[PDB]
């Protein structure tokens, strides 16, 4: 523009001429002169001027305020309480329209954090993702989805276009490899086989209304029917679609990756896939 | 495809067809008292809380038995 | 039968009222309610549903 | 004048000198080897078998998974 | 006899698990406006004196900003050109609606406009409008 | 307290705080009443009524605990199932 224009005018710009912004830096001011000198703003002759005042929290000798009142287990176990990030509906739909997820093949984890979807943090004790029924009625995609917890609503909507969502969960060792596959391959070690969920959390994994990844098939049909029924859409027919075979893929419930088995070596450098071929190996990874 | 002592075929092992689980179930019109929708008219009003409204022709209307 | 009167012959929509209550009073809400229950966060809020922002 | 070479990161596996006294420890372990032919593949030289674990440490994992 | 042997066909999935560096450039769409409500610019560009670019997003940068926790601001970025005409035509968009025209400023080392009160939703679809 | 400490060279959180409150992530502060497990038999019904509540922080006693914990206590939580959920956020504040 016409900023350009001036430079050509004005002389060289060189390491004598430089300046920064107006305002990014304030004066530091000494104690010499008497403004800011002579008692140098601490006062008359005290315990404060010469430095040594009491501790934070303390009020002279009464019992102090943060102590007298009584103990209380807001906090207790924090650190053992288990964490699900939340994924709205209507940030799926902004990340397909924009082309950073590709509906084409099937959602996982992995495919969230590749789009900067979402930020998982498993040392801060993320265990994956739960989806969120806001923005239900504006969902307008066929997909084949994977998430650690999912709602009533939720699960409804994506079905109503002629979809499938299941819930499958992750060990602290296993979501770790998940989230961030490179680094583990360049270590050299094989993959490791998946751990069942505690007992607490059997209950939920195999039970048909929350679409389990342990749960019968068998009993599917009978709750996707419900769905329709209690929120007034027809239940749609997959295996008519051209993509049933997309839709239907789900991995085993001892493996990480889709198309890999625990107990392989990915050589990265030369683009090779290593197998072990010792009886014991074997039946130890396919138990 | 790698399969495990935990694969669903082997836990489950009645129900190993491959689409057990797509089948739409047969049979259930007459099931909680299928409501048809093709009958009732449904339209939504933005009035916050987003109102809908569902209205059918009662006499018109054979589903519901007459008495 | 008002309603046989305003269709058959005035020919029109019967209409509908209500008895309606003015809304309850509340002090000026404050960024700190000293010595106030948890409750004091329900009295300003509008919807009782989750919402979740940018997530 | 003319600029010396940019500086370059060495390429190719690293195996350190086992009896010398200076060489730092973490450098020395079976992990280590390990690394090296996950970055640099077959020219490390590390026999693909030790990859997996040995018999008698085969045992130990099967032991600890049963107990927890 | 060694105890591995070595496949290449699996290595497909391997290259699935890649991730990218580039944020990917929007696919096309049959109609808009999009689903969630993305709009992509329209062809041919404007005329105006002043041109405003997007994001590495593709979305409009106008943004709402505080500070001191009670004084409310707009602020659109990546203006082009000329931006003392963009802040007349702000004015005049705004004001019938305040009652009073409203308060801005205008940054042009750094090319952007800062108007106090929130008004980011009706900045947003008014420079849709325009096309940029 | 510890403003820098000999190991890390960081503050250190005072943990007699974390054992009796609570804090939200817009900025107030949760406790209990003091006495409310002791000499029952003595207490009249409204007075018993009001101890048995949650209640909140002055301006002052929040600062005052800001200080004396780190970042850490203060940062985003998502816990399933949460009964603190909704009110994490403040609504129709002027302020
Ligand atoms: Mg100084
Ligand atoms: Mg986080
Ligand atoms: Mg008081």
């Amino acid at each position: 523009g016409t900023s350009l224009d001036l430079l050509r005018s004005l002389p060289r710009v060189s390491l004598a001429n430089l300046k920064p912004s107006p305002n990014s830096r304030k004066r530091e001011r000494r104690p010499r002169d008497r403004r800011r000198g002579r008692k140098c703003g601490r006062g008359h002759k005290g315990e404060r001027q010469r430095g040594t005042r009491p501790r934070l929290g303390f009020e002279g000798g009464q019992t102090p305020f943060y102590i007298r009142i009584p103990k209380y287990g807001f906090n207790e176990g924090h650190s053992f309480r288990h964490q699900y990030q939340p994924l709205s509906l209507r940030r799926l739909q902004y990340l397909i329209d924009l082309g950073r997820v590709d509906p084409t093949q099937p959602i996982d984890l992995t495919q969230l954090v590749n789009g900067r979807g979402v930020t998982i943090q498993p040392l801060k004790r993320d265990y994956g993702v739960q989806l969120v029924e806001e923005g239900a009625d504006t969902f307008q995609a066929k997909i084949n989805i994977e998430v650690q917890l999912a709602s009533e609503l939720a699960i409804a909507a994506i079905e109503k276009n002629g979809g499938v969502v299941t819930t499958a969960f992750y060990d602290p060792r296993s979501l770790e490899i998940l989230c961030k596959p490179i680094p583990f391959f360049l270590r050299g070690q094989p993959i490791p086989k998946r751990m069942l969920p505690p007992e607490s959390l059997v209950p939920y994994y195999t039970d048909a209304k929350n679409r389990g990844y342990l749960a019968d098939p068998a009993k599917f049909p009978e709750a996707r029917l419900e769905l329709a029924m209690k929120f007034g859409y027809v239940l749609p027919d997959i295996t008519k679609d051209e993509l049933f075979r997309m839709l239907s893929a789900r991995k085993d419930p001892r493996q990480i990756f889709f198309g890999l088995a625990p107990g392989w070596v990915v050589n990265m450098a030369d683009k090779k896939i290593l197998k072990p071929t010792d009886e014991n190996l074997l039946k130890y990874y396919s138990s | 495809t790698f399969q495990s002592i935990y694969s669903l075929d082997k836990l489950y092992p009645e129900s190993k067809g491959a689409d057990t689980a797509w089948k739409v179930p047969e049979h259930a019109k007459q099931a909680s008292s299928y409501i048809p929708l093709d009958r009732l008219s449904i339209s939504y009003c933005r009035s916050v809380n987003s109102k809908a409204e569902v209205r059918f022709h009662l006499a018109s209307a054979d589903w519901i038995e007459e008495p | 039968s008002v309603t046989h009167t305003f269709h058959q012959l005035l020919d029109m929509r019967e209409p509908v009222f209500e008895f309606v209550r003015p809304p309850p009073y509340h002090p000026k809400q404050k960024r700190f309610p000293h010595e106030q229950p948890l409750r004091y966060l329900d009295r300003y809020r509008d919807s009782h549903e989750p919402t979740y922002g940018i997530y | 004048y003319r600029a010396p070479p940019p500086p370059r990161r060495r390429p190719g596996p690293h195996s350190p000198d086992p009896e010398n006294l200076l060489t730092p420890r973490w450098q020395l372990t079976p992990r280590y080897v390990a690394k090296q032919f996950g970055r640099h593949g077959a020219i490390s030289g590390v026999p693909p078998a030790s990859l997996w674990p040995t018999p008698e440490q085969l045992r130990e994992l099967e032991a600890e998974e049963q107990e927890w | 006899n060694p105890g591995f042997v070595e496949s290449v066909d699996e290595y497909q999935f391997v290259e699935r698990l890649l991730p990218p560096t580039k944020i990917p450039e929007p696919p096309k769409h049959k109609h808009y406006p999009t689903p969630s409500g993305w709009q992509p610019p329209r062809d041919p560009l404007p005329s105006l004196p002043y041109f405003v670019r997007r994001s590495r997003m593709h979305n409009i940068p106008v943004y709402k900003e505080i500070t001191h926790g009670n004084r409310q601001m707009t602020l659109i970025r990546k203006v082009e050109g000329d931006i003392w005409a963009l802040q007349k035509d702000v004015e005049e968009f705004l004001s019938p609606l305040l009652g009073k025209t409203p308060i801005t400023q205008v940054n042009e080392v750094t090319g952007t406009l800062r108007i106090k009160g929130y008004f980011d939703e009706q900045l947003k679809a008014w420079l849709l409008e325009k096309g940029f | 307290l510890t403003y820098c400490s000999t190991r890390k060279g960081k503050r250190k959180t005072v943990k007699s705080v974390v054992h009796r409150f609570l804090r939200l992530h817009s900025g107030l502060w949760l406790r209990r009443k003091a006495g409310y497990k002791k000499k029952l038999w003595k207490k009249s019904t409204a007075r018993k009524k009001r101890l048995r509540e949650f209640v909140f922080c002055s301006k002052t006693q929040s600062k005052l605990l800001d200080k004396m914990t780190t970042s850490f206590w203060k940062r985003r939580n998502w816990y399933a199932g949460d009964p603190y959920q909704m009110y994490h956020d403040r609504t129709n504040l002027r302020v």
